[PDB]
RNA sequence: GGGCGAGGCUCCUUCUGAGUUCCCUGGAACGGGACGCCACAGAGGGUGAGAGCCCCGUAUAGUUGGAAGCCAAGCCUGUGU
RNA sequence: GAGACCGAUAGCGCACAAGUAGAGUGAUCGAAAGAUGAAAAGCACUUUGAAAAGAGGGUUAAAUAGCACGUGAAAUUGUUG
RNA sequence: GUGAGCCCGGGUCGAACGGCCUCUAGUGCAGAUCUUGGUGGUAGUAGCAAAUACUUCAAUGAGAACUUGAAGGACCGAAGUGGGGAAAGGUUCCAUGUGAACAGCGGUUGGACAUGGGUUAGUCGAUCCUAAGCCAUAGGGAAGUUCCGUUUCAAAGGGGCAC
RNA sequence: AAACUUUCAACAACGGAUCUCUUGGUUCUGGCAUCGAUGAAGAACGCAGCGAAAUGCGAUAAGUAAUGUGAAUUGCAGAAUUCCGUGAAUCAUCGAAUCUUUGAACGCACAUUGCGCCCGCCGGUAUUCCGGCGGGCAUGCCUGUUCGAGCGUCAU
């Protein structure tokens, strides 16, 4: 009875949801996420895996700030209104 | 509620005597707020919120 | 909702000791009480005053707490500071 | 216009309907060559299935 | 011979940079001409005989010009890096020629 | 590419019955899991003697 | 479970919001490709996960 | 033959900057001849086309038609022409779209952004030829 | 009606543009309710309406971020919205007199024997 | 030792040559025939079918307006604590 | 910026709302899927049907292109000879 | 043409393609229990046979064994086929409407599909306490990711009085 | 003879091969140096008149300011634009800003929208009660300030 019947008593959870990642692989007994390994300081990843570095490096996601730098780059980091400009 | 209530008196100048709170499924607050004896929720809905 | 505790509220908050006072603004009791009497802090009287301390006697001199923490920011602690 | 939105509406349940989805949210996959099927010899000791 | 029994295809270089290698290098001297006119743009180099007695047969450039010899020309040790000299405080004179 | 067929985890369900040795690819729930991989004559598979 | 957090709460309120379909006016408008809700989800076919 | 390198002759690129390029390049892009009063009387040979102006229809199968440009819908690249229409099966009325390179500008809808545009134009082919006199 | 221009804000002071803002924000809380409550043109007034407050409220910022600017114009430390921001690693780079500080035995070196200009005879 | 500094370089911005002439096929000429024109531009793309001259661009010298740096022929000066 | 490269079972796993849908407690695994037409001009109206639809009649240069849509092979099937 | 093949005619179709000489290769398939996809015979076949059971009238509807109302007959038989919860699910709850698909037969019905609505606390829980146990700090190991350590070889803080 | 089975042909099916296409890959070459406690990469939740995704953005939320261009956006609805203009746009540029909850993540925690502390401001009869708002409170280390401990060494 290894199998259809031991599945019935499947209704725990040995993972819940991690608050740095989002991802259902927060284990509920060691408080480790088994994706990214909060709540080390480090985010998990490793050399082995080409794809699940992939699958979260920088530009997976939304690029809020850093964005923004290669613009500001090109035009020198510089400060001030153009000269004329309506304002203060 | 005090938050709601502070609201309601200072929009509307509503008095309200208690004020229960849900969170929706939706996820949106629902708020209902039972007036004073004084003052018409009826006329209140005519008039200032215009509900009919 | 949760339930409160005695003696975290009320007279217990209105009022100090002077012995707290000092304490809370971290002076010696000379220059305190020269501050009072400069700033017009005067010494005030609860109903019940062991509701603000235990250990109170009829001699036990009582402040505002406002009138401490307006005390905090008087210019004068610094220059005190500066003095010794 | 409402008549053409409705009509591109059911036009657009076509595959799903000849593939005999319940709606649009059923899309799952089923194993077509499960591995404890199409794996492994039967011996004479333990079996995986009877 | 040739053996091929490491990894040698993650450390293959090819060379199809060449020519443009050569664009860049080209375009380097030309700016370093421009910063550097009306002056020429490389030091004046001793001639130095080579060592061993496969080479000694042949002369060729060398790093820089002892201070012996910049004494014995008159040019001082800290104007002659000035004016495009090149300075060798290591090599001596061991003979006159 | 040099990755090019080779970004997948396939390993062969052994001498059988049914199916050929190709080693096939794992999981479920999606249509690659138990296809061929790895072979020239595999769709989505490195070819022979790829290009250098 | 009747029992529930306030995370778990918002989750399963933006998922109830998510789950409808595609508006009418999609279909009709110039080089559109979309032709339902090909990430519609239902409660008794795939799982949320949480 | 292009000389300059930051010029591609790449067709992929050509073709991707064409059909993604936003509205300020898609004005540029549509852009219409002049017909031979107008470039004899303000020296312009093209001008981007705009709502009001009035155009005669050179090719397709409504060549001589004229009206005015009652819609300029960038985003299939064509104009809308009055009276140059076609009637669904309705009965009711719809537009035809047109290329403005199929189309040649009568009368210019003018106000003192196209004037600006239009001095500046002449100016500048005026001292190109000039200095290449 | 409720579109704001900007220009009209660049003159105001601080009061009744808090005043304009006050009035808009009102009238946006009406118009919900009226939106609610029946279909109508008023969908692009509470845009406009959104659109105003956000331009007063940027005119509010930039005049204060600008008086701030003028308050702390010679004073050594400023606040760290008001600092130039530029990278991380701009802002830990070395000032370029720290950078070009020399010592003093290379400032007689420089000043008596520089670079000279010269040229050689062909 | 200081201070000017003509002029030059780097970067964004305005502008650039010539047929939609006639005939046939075609739903549509961007095809075929004829007569031309431009070219330091006959790269590329779009336009109802293979378009140098319909449109964007392309080639070359330049030409408008602006910002910040660098190089620099020369010129004023103090002179030795 | 380019190519004596590949042309949708190829080329990156992905030319498409692709590291997506989906599977797994989890680490992880991981697809399929491009093309009506120049222009929707995406069939008015009549008629038979509960409707889907069909038949007339239309649009188109073409419906032998009808949102199952360029071309439309083979296996395999129906009718007719 | 010995042949691999080449060329033409008729139909379909709609935007590119070929001959010759050199150059180049990811270049020629019946097999690999080959890979992917598609399709046959089997075959209108095996089968849709556990949980005692359904029947009459009327209404709805194009269409009713499995929709509804009434009329009968039955079953669960209080360790229930009843009334409520914990885990788990997440809107499946309720009203209205419904073409296709799904409900291995039908379907007007539906946990399906579409549009909306619904969950109101000082007193019920969480929140508080500690259990088994886990993680900081002091300090000590470890090349290091970190490990031990949880009262220690820690200056680890509370109160009152004062002319 | 028909039916059935098989073969041949035409048309119609089934299926998606072939041909042509390509806002896509792959490889090479050239140029450039620019993330974060002034809060990054990543995560979650929201924002459009009518959107689930993609895209864009953050309660100023398919966006604000500024500069430039100069008449759109479009699937529908509704408004435009004094067109001789502080001016459309799902426009471009982009120097000013806004930037929810998180995250190295910083009051203590977090399987809690849990519990605190310090200083101001405002409102409700309020010296005490109640509520809201604003600014703060991690660790190691460096320089300096100030308050200190020790017969550790001295002077007196
Ligand atoms: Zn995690």
């Amino acid at each position: 009875t290894k199998g259809t019947s031991s599945f019935g008593k499947r209704h725990n959870k040995t993972h819940g949801l991690c608050r740095r990642c989002g991802r259902r692989s927060l284990h509920n007994q060691k408080k480790v996420c088994a994706s990214c390994g909060y709540p080390a300081a480090k985010t998990r990843k490793y050399n082995w895996s080409e794809k699940a570095k992939r699958r979260k490096v920088t530009g997976t996601g939304r690029m809020r700030y850093l964005s923004t730098v290669p613009r500001r780059f090109k035009n020198g980091f510089r400060t001030g209104v153009p000269k004329g400009a309506r304002g203060p | 509620k005090a938050q709601i209530k502070q609201a309601l008196k200072k929009l509307y100048d509503i008095d309200t005597v208690k004020i229960n709170t849900l969170i929706r499924p939706d996820g949106t607050k629902k708020a209902f707020a039972r007036l004073t004896p004084d003052v018409d929720a009826l006329d209140i809905a005519a008039t200032k919120l215009g509900l009919v | 909702g949760k339930a409160k505790k005695k003696g975290k509220s009320g007279a217990a908050r209105n009022y100090m000791t002077r012995t707290q006072a000092v304490k809370k603004l971290q002076l010696s009791l000379p220059d305190f009480r020269k501050l009072c009497i400069w700033k017009g802090i005067y010494p005030r009287e609860p109903r019940d005053r062991r509701k603000v301390n235990k250990s109170a006697t009829a001699s036990t001199t009582f402040y505002y707490t406002k009138d401490i923490q307006y005390l905090l920011h008087e210019p004068l602690l610094q220059k005190f500071r500066e003095q010794k | 216009l409402r008549s053409k939105a409705e009509r591109q509406a059911k036009l657009a349940q076509r595959k799903m309907n000849r593939m005999a989805r319940q709606g649009e949210a059923d899309r799952h996959i089923h194993a077509s060559m499960p591995k404890h099927l199409f794996s492994g010899k039967r011996t004479i000791g333990k079996t995986d299935r009877r | 011979n040739n053996h091929f029994r490491k990894h040698w295809q993650r450390r293959v270089r090819c060379h199809f940079d060449q020519p443009g290698k050569k664009v860049t290098r080209r375009l380097a001297r030309r700016a370093k001409a421009a910063a550097l006119a009306p002056r020429p743009v490389d030091k004046l180099r001793p001639i130095v005989r080579c060592p061993t007695v496969k080479y000694n047969r042949r002369t060729r450039l060398g790093r820089g010009f002892t201070l012996e010899e910049l004494k014995a020309a008159g040019i001082p040790r800290l104007l002659a890096p000035t004016i495009g000299i090149a300075v060798d405080h290591r090599r001596k004179n061991l003979s006159e020629e | 590419s040099e990755k090019a067929g080779h970004q997948t985890s396939a390993e062969s369900w052994g001498t059988g019955r049914a199916v050929a040795r190709i080693p096939r690819v794992s999981g479920g729930g999606t249509h690659r899991a138990g296809q061929g991989a790895f072979g020239n004559m595999c769709r989505s598979g490195r070819m022979f003697a790829p290009t250098k | 479970p009747s029992h529930k957090t306030f995370r778990i709460k918002q989750k399963l309120a933006k998922a109830q919001k998510q789950n409808r379909p595609i508006p009418q006016w999609i279909r009709l408008r110039t080089g559109n490709t979309i032709r339902y809700n090909a990430k519609r989800r239902h409660w008794r076919k795939t799982r949320l996960g949480l | 033959m292009k000389v300059r390198p930051t010029v591609s002759s790449s067709r992929r690129k050509a073709r991707k900057a064409h059909f993604s390029a936003p509205s300020s390049v898609r004005r540029v892009i549509m852009s219409a001849p002049l017909s031979k009063e107008l470039r004899e009387k303000y020296n312009v040979r093209s001008i981007p086309i705009r709502k009001g102006d009035e155009v005669q229809i050179v090719r397709g199968a409504h060549k001589d038609k004229e009206g005015k440009v009652t819609s300029v819908y960038r985003l299939k690249y064509v104009i809308h022409v009055e009276r140059v229409t076609r009637e669904k099966a309705t009965g009711q009325t719809v537009p035809i779209g047109i290329h403005p390179s199929n189309v040649v500008i009568t009368k210019l809808h003018l106000d003192k952004d196209r004037e600006n545009i239009l001095a500046r134009i002449k100016a500048g082919r005026e001292q190109v030829a000039k200095a290449k006199g | 009606n409720g579109k704001v221009k900007a220009g009209q804000l660049w003159s105001k002071n601080k009061e009744e543009l808090t005043k304009i803002l006050g009035e808009l924000k009102t009238e946006l809380s009406q118009l919900r309710i009226q939106k609610i409550s029946s279909s109508g043109a008023k969908l692009n007034k509470i845009h406009d309406l959104r659109k105003s407050i956000a331009r007063v409220l940027t005119v509010i910022n930039a005049k204060q971020r600008a008086q701030l600017r003028l308050f702390y114009k010679n004073k050594k430390y400023l606040p760290l919205d008001l600092r130039p921001k530029l990278t991380r690693a701009l802002r830990r780079r070395l000032s370029k007199e720290d950078a070009s500080r020399v010592l003093e035995k290379t400032k007689k070196r420089l000043t008596h024997f520089p670079q000279r200009k010269y040229a050689v005879k062909a």
